[PDB]
């Protein structure tokens, strides 16, 4: 059972390595700024768990 | 092409060069195999006493040519630069003229020469079952069999990707097998030699047999090993890519040199003007017609001429 | 963060009901009849009065 | 290559793309049955209705705005308001008023608000709060008239006063951003750009038109960094679309505003440097040491002589 | 051409911002403060009438039906324990008959503090209603409840005193008291819940109480929230085979809160597919709202047998939804009377499945195919599931070749073209003109042109094969 | 603005113009023919003020009241700008005297989605609710309940929703005719509407109005209070019939009651009507609003006795007394829920089972006998 | 804690036999009394009376570790 | 989270009945016609069972 | 197996295909009061019979 | 490895209106207002106009 699982994560090596770089990719391309304000939950500048959020 | 690392992916000149190159597709379209219909016969270019060569033109989409020639005596027959869309036609030609293949010469290997290999290996010895055929290479195109599955890639030769190589498999100048002791079609292959690159006009060739000698040149620049074949008694020169009708080989592709290309072309003078230079790629000129008419050679010879002591010369457009 | 703050004020409105609610329960009366018999109490356990109705 | 006639034509496999990617709705068009305007939301008693219904038949109701003149609505409302006896009823009447003066441009209706609502609601701490009618309707009467009492009610409206700021319409902040833009106001500007970033307003549909006017009145240094900072937070949509409406009505298409505008070619330049960025492409003490040592060292060489 | 895939759906746009998702939550917390600012107001309300009428009429006696007004609406904000020792003094005083009883049983199930529960608590559902009034003192109503049910059977014993021995158990008065201890005891915690069909019911019949078709439906409904779906659906077999005529649509209620309890949701799918099939009694809100309810809850239930290979599979029966809507449509149903988290997966499930016909011409042009790659590209980690992370029957010996003339019609153009050197021995069996047997469109042309290639390389071969051996 | 009226149109010259005009969608002319001209104001007005196009308006409405449906339909095919809503209107009020539901329904199916919501009006739904009374469609008496009462789009987004006065009407009359045809269902989901919307005393809030409205002409000063709607003719007259009302309602309890323990035998009979559920009225009228507040007090029994006065604008509590009573009391028994619950018919009792021990069938089952069915024995469990 | 676990079981089940012991006691020996109320108009409270209107007897060897005191 | 829930929980695991919570995921599991082809594959073509 | 294409599609691939794409709200084609022998083909030009 | 759905037997294909059952004691005391076929009455078992008359 220990040996199923830890030869289970070495053949993954290379293709975490490659998932990895994919993260990078779809980050590069992500919307520059902070953001936009049609797809927040939250406020710019404060914390969402601040006790005066709402003005 | 090449791999695509993360500096290749996040570039924006990548796609701009994949726009202007393919248009909207962006994939480039591969080289495919000559279809039954627009192909042509095997013709016999050239009968002598002593040989007969019989080739075929535009035998790929590479516009490659395939040659053979015959030893009229003995019955043996030598393919140089093994790489026809079709080896059918072939393999029905040694059998219909009672011929035996023995050896495959093979100039350099790149993906133009050796992309029917396997096939011409295994539709030839099939029809020998009713020894077997070795190769004739250079071992610096080890560097260019490495990268046959990568130009199978990029030209669109799938078929011919999980192949694996004639000349990857274990020779006699390879280490052996340990096989379990309780099979040699494929785990030792002794017909197979390898050509040094040291040639000269004295014991570099091959005995085809009846008193006919076949001189193996090293010529590189287009290729890190690239044999020429010479036949002096009958005036031929198989020159693979390194000479054509009017042009001369690429070096815009990897280990290539132009440097070396010009000592190739420098190496080619002390031959007779009547030789007829047979090219892997187009139709056939003479040495002479290429001293007179070719500026690759204008270009080399002035530029040594007038001092330059690292002449380089290549073409950048052409012949693969 | 403001893991503390914003639990302080759960726990501030926990105890101001439970006041609120204190002062509901100790200013109110609680009467329990058996046969007849009015056993009137207050919100902190203290007999009011043992009456009969 | 292909699939060949004679293998079974079964589905390969399937594919789930719109129930893993879950998109909203986003056109390029705007949405043809919005109100495109602000609402006051009139919520009076089904009992004065019916009883100030020729009164409210000349004022501007749902989606309907009559041709009646001001003049004869503030005399409507000076005379016959006294004789109604509820305080929720008067003053949703003079919401309405405040809308039909709003749309009709009549500057003098701001001595309506001394009159009746100044002393109970914005003079010398006030207990009381008006209603959201009545805030939303003064100050979409002062930010079409370019009235400066917006200031007073806009700073009631915060989290210690009347915190009316959640309830503001997109709208809202469209017409009031454009007036500053239009009086030069640099702190107002500032004060209800950062109330819009705190209340989380939906600031990519603010209106554009109104943005590049309350960005062209900005000329003072430290509310010029504030720009900068916050231009930011827009969408790149947004910021896209910012540059070719200051560039069209600092152009040609500057006689769709009523008031041309003022020449900033600093906002200009950085809103044309800032789109394309979000587009993509296509020790002094002990320096100043050194330096004299330095000059010591070449008076003693030679290389600096004295007077020959 | 590359070809385009035909099992890939089109990109639409089905879904909602970031913003609109907090505004709905922010609009839906507004209205449960809302509903909890008018019931703490009402029951305020309550409580200050209580101590006006407990402090200024010290002395002074109320009249009876005052005190009982006051009972009813101390019970029904769920003040029960200031109301009861005003139903002691009315019980004493003997002012209370036989609907005043009912009245206070009925009360005393709180139908002010569960529209609260409703609204707040229970997020609109109304199986969570009977599941969280519970909770506020189950078992001390229950007691009160059988203590006023005791208190009423003694009084209507004293108002009955020809059916003597047959009396007051034979009466109406019996048995809306028992109906109004049943739907008490429905409020009550579990316990009282699985008692309504097993003691109730049992007291019922040994004291010789007639049932109403009310009694049924509650002991209906406390089967359907203890997830006993035999014993439901026999009691509404039973009502079917005897008393049809009586049956309203609690019964029909009862039947879809417990099989959308006991997770059978095929059977709410029969139940509401046969409501609308008979049309009568008609289909209340409630229907719609138990039914959608249950749709929800199958679509949003993980499936074990896929694994999750691809997607969630049950989201499909969200398709359901626009078609039953349609139904309300023709039921007279109107979709406005569902509760506002019902109406928020509603239109969550519409704009999953629903399109128009004009938005079908306009849907799949490139320009919105590309803005939806161009948005999955852009942000796709916000929006994405794994971005988170003869007769055959009279046969038995057949027919062979029973002389059906095939020469009759006409089949004449069955010519093939076979490949040049079957049994060749010079042509290898083996080769890539193997791939010369699977080509259809120009067979014929490519198969005359391979034998005539073929043809002449063979005699080009044996010509030299000639040539050769005749030269040496 | 008469001068500008017109559109401009383009040429078709490069090839990526002809490769959009090949590739344009099913309405490509028709749509940005329709989107370039009139649409929604910069202040929300509607585009139906059009210069051009008045007079045919004039002549579509003056054809609509007139009684001519056809024609007012005929240049009602005609028009180009978005039509007022007085066309609509006056087309629907020319729907109701023939009952055409239909030509009504696609007359404000026309303008409600594709023209910017102009059919979307009170007195339209009003004119839908009486040509779906004329036809007696109670599912399209819910649809135009339904679309009166809007989602978020119409109410919020659009900010087009109905006035309050014009629900009330339209509430009301369709509250009439599901109360006057027994539909309990339909009438407790408008009632409950009414309850949630606080409408119960809006009759007297209009008549209130129109008193404050004449008031207020004079220059006395108004307000609301309770004895200012206590003063009116209707709340002293309901309060005066009541106890007749309360009379009337327990005399038709008590006869059904009485018809109940006749069908419980099979007509003597049973002791299911010697107690009922209702007690006896007091001899004061303070003692009928206490027993109506206390047996019908889940539906507020003024509002409705003061709904079920007038009948077609006859008035029934001064000319017809008996169908008065009559209205009154089916509309309290319709409406309440407790009077559903106390008016239910004696059922059999169902009896339990178990299987058998020696199983022969599945379908046989020893049954659960109550010891009043077989006297003797012993006594029993649970 | 498997050892007390048992010594729970064995003293909840001793406490449990004695509560429905006394349970059927003086719910059995309170029928056979018979004092008779009705007349006097009572608020129906009695030793039986409030017996009989608890529910059922939820035993402690039926109850887990948090319905006997400990936290969750 | 409901009291209610444990306690329809308990009672149904005292009338010896499957558990509500245990129906929170569908199993569709192994058709018969499936453990028929496995067996039938498995034993390659099942002689002795024809 | 070495080459098995079922000629069934599985419920769940039909499942998958029948969840992503969405209904058309004209295919349930109900009707209940009947045909407008006036209005329905004299209505607005954009929308005209 | 089984599934925890409910496990149901197919709905049956006998004709239950066709199916005349033996008479029940309920159906003898409605059978005086009890609307039944031409077979009903006249079944070739359990005929139910005999019972009626009976
Ligand atoms: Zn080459
Ligand atoms: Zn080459």
């Amino acid at each position: 059972i220990v040996l199923n699982e830890q030869l289970h994560t070495v053949k993954f090596f290379d293709l975490k390595i490659g998932d990895a770089i994919r993260d990078i990719l779809q980050l590069l391309q992500r919307e520059t700024g902070v953001g936009s304000s049609v797809n927040r939950d939250t406020p710019v500048g404060i914390s969402p768990n601040n006790p005066e959020r709402r003005v | 092409s090449y791999t695509p690392n993360l500096t290749s992916l996040t570039n924006q000149v990548n796609r701009s060069e994949r726009l202007r190159k393919w248009g909207s597709a962006g994939v480039p379209p591969g080289v495919p195999r000559i279809p039954r219909l627009e192909a042509k016969g095997i013709a016999i270019l050239h009968e002598s006493p002593k040989v007969i060569l019989a080739g075929r033109s535009r035998c790929n989409n590479f516009d490659s040519n395939q040659y053979m020639l015959i030893n009229k005596a003995t019955k043996r027959c030598l393919l140089v630069d093994a790489s026809d869309d079709w080896p059918d036609d072939w393999a029905a030609f040694i059998g219909a003229s009672d011929l035996t293949l023995t050896h495959v010469f093979l100039t350099h290997c790149h993906i133009d020469n050796i992309i029917n290999l396997n096939a011409f290996l295994t539709i030839c010895g099939s029809r020998q079952k009713q020894d077997e055929i070795g190769v004739m290479w250079c071992p610096a195109e080890e560097c260019w069999v490495q990268n046959f599955k990568r130009s199978c890639e990029r030209y669109g030769r799938f078929e011919e990707m999980h192949q694996v190589l004639p000349m990857m498999c274990r020779s006699l100048y390879t280490p052996q097998h340990l096989v379990d002791p309780v099979r040699n079609a494929r785990h030792l292959r002794r017909n197979d030699v390898l050509l040094s690159a040291a040639t000269n006009r004295a014991t570099s060739f091959i005995d085809f047999g009846n008193g006919v000698l076949l001189y193996y040149i090293f010529s590189p620049g287009h290729s890190p090993g690239h044999m020429m074949l010479h036949i002096p008694t009958e005036r031929i020169l198989f020159s693979g890519d390194l000479l054509f009708f009017n042009k001369v080989g690429r070096v815009d592709l990897p280990w290539a040199t132009g440097v070396r290309l010009a000592e190739s072309l420098r190496l080619l003078e002390a031959l007779p003007d009547n030789t007829v230079v047979v090219p892997g790629h187009g139709r056939m000129t003479t040495l002479g017609r290429e001293r007179r008419e070719n500026k690759a050679l204008q270009q080399c010879y002035q530029r040594q001429e007038i001092g330059k002591q690292e002449v380089s010369v290549g073409f950048n457009e052409g012949y693969l | 963060s403001f893991r503390y703050t914003n639990n302080l004020i759960g726990a501030l409105k926990h105890r101001l009901l439970l006041e609120s609610s204190y002062r509901e329960i100790a200013s109110r009366k609680f009467i329990g009849n058996c046969r007849g018999v009015e056993v009137v109490c207050s919100g902190y356990g203290t007999v009011l009065a043992v009456q009969l109705t | 290559y292909h699939w060949h006639y004679n293998l079974p034509q079964g589905m390969e496999r399937p594919h789930s793309v719109n129930r893993t990617f879950a998109a909203p709705f986003q056109s390029n068009h705007s949405l043809v049955n919005k109100y495109r305007g602000v609402w006051i939301e009139f919520d009076m008693h089904p009992a004065f209705s019916v009883a100030l219904e020729p009164q409210l038949r000349k004022l501007p109701r749902g989606r309907t705005l009559p041709k009646t003149p001001a003049e004869e609505v503030i005399a409507d409302y000076t005379a016959l308001a006294p004789l109604v006896d509820d305080e929720k009823t008067r003053d949703l009447w003079l919401a309405k008023v405040f809308q039909h003066c709003a749309f009709q441009r009549c500057g003098g209706a701001m001595e309506l608000w001394e009159r009746y609502c100044h002393q109970r609601f914005t003079a010398e701490g006030a207990t009381a709060k008006p209603p959201l009618s009545l805030v939303k309707s003064v100050l979409f009467y002062c930010n079409k008239t370019d009235n400066s009492g917006w200031r007073a009610l806009f700073d009631r409206c915060l989290k210690d006063g009347w915190n009316y700021t959640p309830l503001f319409d997109t709208a809202q902040w469209s017409f009031m951003l454009k007036s500053i833009g239009r009086m030069g106001d640099e702190d107002g500007v500032r004060a209800v750009l950062e109330e819009m970033l705190d209340v989380q307003a939906d600031l990519d549909r603010v209106e554009a038109r109104s943005v590049v006017i309350a960005l062209n009145a900005v000329t003072n240094a430290d509310v010029y960094e504030f720009v900068k900072k916050y231009l930011f937070n827009f969408g790149e949509r947004k910021v896209k679309f910012l540059r070719t409406t200051y560039s069209d009505l600092r152009g040609h298409g500057a006689g769709k505003l009523r008031i041309p505008l003022k020449e900033n070619d600093n906002m200009y330049y950085h809103v044309c440097w800032h789109s394309s960025i979000r587009s993509p492409r296509q020790p002094n003490a002990k320096i100043d040491d050194i330096v004299k040592d330095k000059i010591e060292k070449w008076k003693a060489e030679g290389l600096l002589p004295e007077d020959y | 051409r590359k070809p385009q895939n035909q099992w890939e759906g089109v990109y639409y746009y089905s879904g909602i911002t970031k913003r609109q998702r907090h505004l709905i939550l922010l609009h839906r917390k507004r209205e449960r403060e809302a509903h909890m600012r008018s019931f703490n107001i009402s029951r305020a309300s309550v409580l200050q009438r209580l101590e006006q009428l407990s402090g200024d009429r010290k002395q002074e006696s109320l009249p009876p039906h005052v005190r009982l007004d006051l009972a009813v609406r101390l019970a029904q904000h769920g003040l029960y324990q200031q109301a009861t020792p005003i139903v002691d003094e009315l019980h004493h005083q003997k002012a209370l008959h036989a609907g005043h009883y009912a009245l206070l049983i009925n009360a005393l199930a709180c139908p002010r503090l569960g529209q609260r529960i409703l609204h707040c608590d229970a997020q609109c559902d109304p199986a969570l209603t009977y599941k969280l009034l519970g909770d506020e003192n189950g078992e001390e109503r229950a007691q009160e409840a059988y203590r006023w049910f005791d208190l009423a059977l003694t009084s209507l014993a004293v108002d009955c005193g020809h059916f003597v021995p047959y009396l007051p158990q034979g009466t109406a008065a019996a048995s809306h008291i028992t109906n109004a201890l049943m739907r008490t005891l429905l409020t009550c915690g579990y316990t009282h819940v699985a008692a309504i069909p097993d003691s109730v019911y049992d007291r019922m019949g040994s004291m010789g109480i007639s049932p109403t078709i009310s009694t049924y439906e509650l002991v209906m409904l406390a089967l359907s929230l203890q997830g006993n779906m035999v014993e439901a659906e026999s009691i509404l077999s039973f009502l079917r085979s005897h008393h049809s005529e009586h049956i309203t649509v609690e019964s029909f209620n009862a039947l879809l809160l417990g099989h959308r309890e006991a997770r059978q949701f095929d059977c709410c799918d029969a139940i509401w597919q046969e409501l609308v099939d008979r049309r009568w009694p008609r289909a209340s809100p409630l229907t719609a709202e138990l039914y959608l309810r249950s749709i929800m809850d199958h679509a949003n239930t993980p499936t074990s047998e896929p694994l999750q290979s691809f997607a969630n599979i049950n989201v499909v029966e969200k398709k359901k939804v626009p078609l039953v809507l349609a139904q309300m449509d023709e039921l007279g149903v109107p979709r406005t009377h569902l509760s506002r988290v019902l109406m928020d997966e509603v239109e969550d499930s519409l704009r999953k499945f629903q399109t128009y016909r004009s938005r079908f011409y306009e849907w799949g042009r490139a320009v919105k195919q590309f803005d939806f790659i161009e948005f999955r590209r852009r942000n796709g980690w916000l929006y994405d599931l794994h971005l988170m992370k003869g007769d055959i029957y009279y046969d038995d010996t057949r027919g062979l070749h029973d002389r059906s003339p095939t020469w009759m019609n006409e089949v004449p153009e069955t010519r093939y073209d076979r490949l040049y050197g079957v049994n060749h021995p010079d042509i290898a069996k083996i080769g890539i003109r193997r791939h010369l047997n699977v080509e259809y469109v120009n067979r014929k042309e490519v198969v005359e042109r391979d034998a005539a290639l073929m043809k002449k390389t063979l005699s080009s071969g044996r010509r030299l094969r000639h040539r050769v051996e005749s030269s040496r | 603005d008469p001068n500008r009226v017109g559109l401009n149109a383009a040429t078709l010259d490069c090839r990526g113009r002809i490769y959009r005009w090949l590739r344009r969608g099913p309405f490509f002319q028709v749509d940005n023919y329709f989107r370039r001209s009139v649409k929604l104001n910069r202040d929300g007005t509607l585009p139906t003020d059009f210069v051009h196009e008045a007079p045919l308006m004039r002549k579509i409405i003056r054809l609509a009241h007139r009684g001519h449906l056809k024609a007012a339909c005929e240049e009602y095919r005609r028009v180009t700008t978005v039509p007022p809503v007085e066309v609509y209107r006056a087309l629907t009020a020319c729907c109701v005297p023939g009952a055409k539901l239909a030509d009504a329904v696609s007359i404000f199916e026309d303008g409600d989605s594709k023209l910017f919501y102009v059919s979307r009006d009170g007195e339209v739904l009003h004119n839908l609710m009486r040509c779906a009374i004329a036809a007696r469609h109670r599912a399209r008496i819910m649809w135009v309940y339904n679309v009166m009462r809007g989602r978020f789009y119409e109410n919020v987004v659009v900010r087009a929703e109905v006035d309050l006065i014009w629900r009330y009407r339209i509430a009301m009359i369709a509250l009439e005719y599901l109360l006057d045809h027994e539909c309990a269902e339909e009438a407790a989901a408008i009632y409950s509407y009414l309850v949630e919307e606080e409408l119960l005393r809006c009759d007297v809030h209009v008549r209130v109005g129109l008193h404050m409205r004449e008031a207020i002409a004079a220059g006395k000063p108004i307000t609301l209070n309770n004895d200012v709607m206590n003063a009116t003719s209707l709340v002293r007259d309901a309060t005066a019939v009541a106890p007749e009302v309360a009379r009337e309602l327990q005399r038709r309890h008590a006869q059904t009651l009485q018809n109940n323990a006749v069908e419980a035998v099979g007509a003597g009979s049973a002791p299911w009507s010697i107690l009922g559920p209702l007690t006896a009225i007091g001899p004061t009228a303070e003692d009928t609003m206490v027993w109506l507040q206390q047996h019908y007090g889940d539906v507020d029994v003024m509002s409705i006795m003061r709904w079920a006065r007038f009948r077609k604008g006859k008035d029934l509590m001064a000319k017809d007394r008996p169908q008065y009573l009559a209205r009154a009391a089916a509309w309290i028994e319709l409406l309440s829920k407790r009077n559903r619950e106390m008016e239910e018919v004696p059922l059999t009792y169902m009896r339990k089972s178990k299987p058998l021990v020696l199983d022969t069938n599945s379908n046989v089952r020893v049954a659960w006998q109550t010891p009043l069915m077989r006297s003797g024995g012993p006594p029993r469990l649970l | 804690r498997r050892v007390n676990r048992q010594k729970v079981n064995v003293a909840a089940s001793l406490l449990d036999n004695f509560v429905e012991q006394e349970w059927t006691t003086i719910l059995r020996d309170k029928h056979d009394v018979t004092d008779v109320t009705k007349t006097l108009n009572d608020t129906q409270n009695d030793k039986k009376q409030l017996a009989r209107r608890l529910g059922r007897y939820m035993l402690f060897a039926n109850r887990s570790l948090d319905d006997t005191g400990f936290p969750t | 989270q409901n009291k209610f829930d444990i306690m329809r929980r308990e009672d149904r695991l005292s009338k010896g009945e499957q558990d509500l919570t245990e129906r929170n995921t569908i199993h569709y599991g192994v058709p018969i016609q499936q453990i028929v082809d496995e067996f039938v594959f498995r034993h390659r073509n099942a002689r002795g069972e024809r | 197996r070495m080459g098995y294409i079922p000629r069934y599609t599985p419920w769940e691939w039909i499942a998958i295909q029948e969840a992503d794409q969405p209904l058309i709200a004209e295919q349930i084609r109900q009707d209940n009061i009947g045909t407008s022998y006036f209005f329905s083909l004299n209505r607005y030009w954009r929308y005209k019979a | 490895t089984l599934h925890n759905q409910r496990s149901a037997a197919p709905e049956s294909s006998v004709s239950q209106s066709h199916t005349v059952n033996a008479p029940t004691v309920d159906e003898c005391e409605m059978l005086a207002e009890r609307w039944g076929t031409m077979n009903y009455w006249h079944n070739d078992t359990f005929p139910r106009l005999v019972v009626f008359l009976k």
